[PDB]
């Protein structure tokens, strides 16, 4: 069972908090639990609303702009990209930028959207873990 | 912000002609106003706002950067740092700068013991 | 080990251009055709990269080439562990396929449709 | 106190040159897959340096040799190697040269191993280095 004030769906247990963080504290925040796991995590159309009701009936539905488990970037081993030959990334030389996303879950009405925001930004979260 | 800087939303930026080292470039903006440190550009949105200031200050490009590039090690993959070494030795620690490339703005590497202008930011 | 005709060699690969314009999905398994590990072009490291420069300028001159490379962009896997199945961004993600242009010397590579036609380089080991 | 068996030691480190060479990154996670904790072997000390020098070749009959220190430094990714002046994390640059990574190595020539650059990719054989708590 999910601990007090963790809410459950089938086997998945959901509570976010209030404490505005960036994105890193928030994924290095959840791990540090009981359940080593990760934050929110919307894999199907069906989670992203459940996730959205203990999200607003919990923070007064006030319109918030809660973090969520993306991170993509173009840099390092954990670059988004691949070779066809399948070796590794070891040079690189990308026109645009070395860029760092993290995404978020900006909500207006009925089901919040995602749009990209600068990682050091103080926003809410949520975690996420599956239950043994 | 005060008087011949810029402003973006919560930080301001400068450009000065002066010529120093990059060691008193460091220092100097320290004194201006508080958390005043070098400038920084931890955004697309943001570089693109400075390359717009450092071309109506100046007519090129030669200043320094609050990025420290070089070689060295934060710390071996172990624990312990960098602290003796053997290498073949041929040229790694550098401190990054910044000039026109026909386009934007692109940062090149420098010695840190060199005397060129610079940039301070700090916090509203 | 030697590479066969009008195609070059550094030691252990071989390197060749071609003009027809092919789709990146078609162009990277054209390859497979002519050789073992016939797989795109895939720069290792900055000496692997000045060696293929010095063929994309001598097999297409006018300095204007385009060609495509082996690199692409993933699925994006979340922390957890399953990819991203539900995507609801406020720009749809679409796995851009990049490729390679002349910048003033050297070349770099920019970002286009997995749809477009243009030129290809391939590769394989010579053992 | 005490290494294992077949593991060669100073003080309190111990060190072990193994026969097969593999990359880069299955030498340094392949030493963390052991008893003791430990990473590659690291050169923090030059009466510990060449200490190596001698304990490897011992074992590989002492001609010449290219060990992976284990020095992972590139110029992107969180993977710090660059740091701003006002502890900004690194989220955003834009460099100049070619975004490689290059991997030191350690080469055996003439007496004390030197520390050349290679590729990461490359194989070559390599030796751990681990301690115990006190």
């Amino acid at each position: 069972d999910c601990p007090d004030g963790w809410s459950s769906t089938k086997s998945y247990c959901y509570r976010p908090f209030k404490e505005k963080k960036t994105w890193e504290e928030a994924e290095r925040f959840c791990t540090e639990q009981e359940k080593e796991a990760h934050l929110v995590s919307m894999e199907n159309r069906l989670e992203a609303v459940f996730v959205d009701m203990v999200m607003e009936n919990n923070f007064e539905n006030k319109i918030y702009r809660s973090w969520i488990g993306l991170k993509i970037e173009n840099k390092g081993q954990r670059s988004n990209l691949e070779w066809s030959d399948g070796s590794s990334i070891s040079y690189e030389n990308l026109y645009e930028p070395y860029m760092e996303k993290c995404f978020l879950m900006d909500h207006q009405s009925g089901l919040p959207k995602w749009h990209t925001a600068d990682c050091e930004e103080k926003n809410v979260f949520m975690c996420k873990f599956q239950l043994p | 912000c005060p008087l011949h800087w810029s402003s973006y939303n919560g930080y301001c930026y400068r450009v000065f002609s002066e010529l120093k080292t990059w060691e008193d470039a460091e220092s100097f903006c320290y004194a201006q106003h508080k958390g005043s440190r070098l400038a920084s550009i931890h955004s697309r949105e943001e570089e693109a706002f400075v390359g717009k200031l450092a071309s109506q200050t100046l007519k090129y490009t030669s200043m320094w950067l609050g990025l420290n590039n070089a070689w060295a090690a934060c710390k071996w993959e172990w624990s312990d740092d960098a602290k003796l070494d053997y290498k073949v030795w041929l040229r790694r620690a550098y401190c990054a700068v910044m000039v026109v490339k026909t386009d934007r703005i692109f940062w090149y590497n420098r010695g840190c013991e060199k005397t060129v202008s610079f940039l301070c930011k700090f916090y509203s | 080990f030697r590479c066969p005709t009008t195609w070059s060699a550094s030691k252990l690969y071989c390197y060749k251009p071609f003009k027809e314009k092919k789709t990146w999905i078609e162009a990277e398994r054209f390859c497979a055709k002519q050789a073992e590990n016939g797989h795109l072009v895939s720069i290792g490291s900055a000496a692997e990269a000045d060696f293929l420069d010095l063929v994309i300028v001598v097999n297409f001159d006018k300095q204007r080439y385009r060609a495509w490379t082996g690199l692409t962009e993933r699925n994006l896997k979340w922390t957890n562990g399953a990819s991203v199945s539900y995507e609801n961004l406020y720009e749809p993600y679409i796995r851009k396929c990049f490729v390679v242009q002349p910048w003033e010397g050297k070349s770099k590579w920019y970002k286009a449709d997995c749809e477009e036609k243009n030129a290809f380089l391939c590769k394989f080991p010579k053992p | 106190f005490n290494c294992l068996p077949g593991w060669s030691a100073y003080d309190q480190h111990c060190y072990q040159a193994f026969n097969e060479p593999k990359t880069w990154d299955e030498a340094e996670r392949f030493c963390t897959e052991q008893a003791k904790r430990g990473h590659l072997v690291s050169i923090g000390s030059d009466g510990e340096a060449d200490f190596v020098a001698q304990l490897v070749t011992n074992n590989i009959k002492r001609p010449e040799l290219y060990v992976w220190i284990g020095l992972r430094d590139r110029r992107k990714e969180q993977q710090c190697s660059s740091e701003w002046s006002m502890s900004a994390s690194i989220i955003y640059v834009n460099w100049n040269t070619g975004e490689s990574q290059m991997c030191q190595g350690l080469a055996r020539w003439t007496g004390f191993r030197k520390w050349d650059y290679s590729d990461c990719q490359a194989k070559n054989p390599f030796v751990c280095k681990f301690s115990s708590e006190c």
